[PDB]
């Protein structure tokens, strides 16, 4: 009931037996023959890239609004998977995002953990455009805001419109999980590869966005540690590439 | 007894989230470590322990 | 789009006991509501949504 | 293990799997042929009266002494069962009183939940008699007292004599349950119809009394909510009547 | 799961279902024919000595260091087993030390419960010797110390050298159990009879020592009771003697 998961000869994650969300209903898989357009063979690096990339922990405070990571840029420096994003041209990968919190029984709160395919985001200034430096950092989260952002080339990071101009309660349409600290502790979503082409270049394109939004805010009394660490762990699935060359950049 | 630096391995530990406690629980805590051998363990070439320095007999 | 008053139903919620917490737990709390359809659901006579008021083309 | 109970097309109560007390050993049932004296047929209203009548919640404070409801006057205004008490002459019904509390794990206390058949009560002044307005309210509880009551036509509401002149620890003789907040949370007693006649007029006669007395008083520290809500839920069983007429009164 | 243990027609101890440590791998047993040297028969008092001798409770405070009892002197006044230590000459017995604590879920700490065979102890003054009054009391514990003891005929009661001149973390070599208040609550060790002779006189010889050392110290907040009671319960096993005579002393 405290079963350990070992993925590759480097990683150990301890986890109890809970519920998973599998994509839009499909497991990630390898490309078959009547699915691709490229003129070569994939040569998937199964022997080295399937492991757990535990990112840094964020602190769910009382006054926090939400965080998002864009993928696959979220593993740009994470080990050999970041090297394959350099020394290739096309790529195709599913992921198994596992999100878990360490709260006591005297904490309360609720999170919504969404995976949004093609989460294109609007800018904080109309009649203007975003830059790539405001969409995502390479490994750290990007914070939503309670109030209105007002920059020139930034993102409209207000929390109830989710950066996309929609209702934040309707993000339940995409693959999601609720971390309710009363009963739930963890959340694990298995995203497949969703695109309109069989393989895309994973520098320009953002395949999906992992959003973690607190709907019921965190409350605690005065004895308690005044944050709950949220730890995200991403494991790539069935990664395969094409176009061996040098790194650009660098 | 030899020191091959950068030829042994390191076991480090990092904070991921922190330590979340309810009101009433102590915020700081304690870890204990326990080391042993495994089934594939073996030794060879017995000698004297470096720890005991006394040489002359007791009294 | 029509409003038949007193012809829809009301869903209310009342306190029965209160909210009993031990020393260390926060006294106030939060409920969230989630609405959906069922398997017997159907629609008819498609039209335009009342929400979008813009009429002229964009630029 | 969180099984829901639906009784009629109005009621939902959520409850875990716990222990019940069944009467004096019998389940409530319908009247057979060699049990009645009336000159007609019962015509039981099974299709409309079997549902859950959740009364208002009382607040178990630190300095509270006990509460009692007299039955069947406790459902005098509760819906269609109150209408059948108006538009009939005789009646016969069992009940399934379900009592439950909402306490934390940092609260402590103990309740005794008794169903006392024919709990006739003495007056606070000797050489005097009670009134009906001091025996019971129609839907709210009547409080026991720590000290001595001293009115003219009231009830001797001292707590250790239980209003009947007995020892309060000996009320365990009647159908009962202990709500001990350390281990137990709920209590459910299934009372049959007990009388010396097969059917009585349910305006003058009080069939039984439901008493809830705290034996170990409620303690809590300063963080805690300074009460525990006790919610009583009464569901009538196998109700059958005789003597269709107008309501008196009114 | 709350199974009761009755041993003799005097004793009741309540305990859940947990883990035991059985000696060096053997259960206590009775002496066979090719194991003894004495010229007579044992005549074991099985009918009267096998019961639970629950000693007084110690208070695990925040600043406590450790406690030890020497055996079999720890049952010198405890009932009929103390009488058999008087009115006999040789003795042989195994024990079932059961150690348990009563902490809340808001306490934290860790104990190590060792049974050390032949725990000979050094003196606090070199070029000097211990007395018997400083090795052990008859029924109460002897405390380890954080700092250095400095007496003339006392024991070196510093805690990290365990009174024997060793590392305190290496006492895990002997039969042991960890009481970790997060997960464990109790500890039960079944010691056999270990000696170099089949039977020894149980006044001069100390067969083993039961040490209870806190490795992670006790922490609690300000609401909490500022100690955890540790209750030790010793039950002798397969006790057999030789040499019936008078008591000396007395």
């Amino acid at each position: 009931r405290v079963r350990s998961i070992t993925l590759g000869n480097s990683t150990i994650t301890t986890q109890e037996c809970a519920n998973v969300v599998v994509g839009y209903g499909v497991w990630p898989s390898y490309l078959q023959d009547n699915e691709a357009t490229a003129e070569d063979q994939p040569t998937q690096p199964d022997v080295a890239t399937c492991r757990f990339y535990t990112l840094d922990s964020i602190q769910w405070q009382k006054e926090s609004d939400g965080w998002w990571w864009k993928f696959p840029e979220a593993l740009k420096n994470m080990g050999l998977f970041g090297q394959n994003m350099e020394y290739h041209y096309l790529g195709r990968s599913g992921y198994t995002i596992h999100v878990q919190c360490n709260a006591s029984k005297f904490h309360q709160g609720c999170l919504l953990v969404v995976c949004v395919p093609e989460a294109e985001m609007g800018c904080s200034d109309v009649e203007r455009e975003v830059v790539a430096a405001s969409l995502s950092s390479e490994d750290t989260a990007k914070s939503f805001s309670r109030t209105e952002s007002n920059g020139q080339h930034t993102v409209q990071t207000v929390v109830y419109n989710a950066g996309m101009g929609v209702g934040v309660g309707n993000l339940t349409i995409f693959p999601h999980q609720w971390i309710n600290l009363r009963t739930n502790n963890s959340a694990t979503i298995v995203m497949p590869y969703i695109n309109s082409v069989p393989m895309d270049n994973m520098f320009r394109h953002y395949n999906f966005t992992l959003m973690i939004i607190p709907f019921a805010k965190l409350e605690y009394t005065e004895q308690a540690s005044n944050y709950v660490p949220i730890t995200v762990t991403v494991a790539p699935m069935c990664a395969e590439y094409n176009g061996l060359r040098l790194a650009s950049h660098q | 007894q030899q020191d091959e630096y950068t030829s042994a391995g390191y076991v480090t530990c990092w904070y991921q989230t922190g330590l979340i406690v309810p009101p009433g629980a102590p915020p700081s805590c304690t870890i204990l470590c326990f080391a042993s051998a495994c089934n594939d363990f073996s030794v060879r070439n017995l000698r004297d322990t470096p720890f005991i320095e006394q040489t002359q007999l007791l009294q």
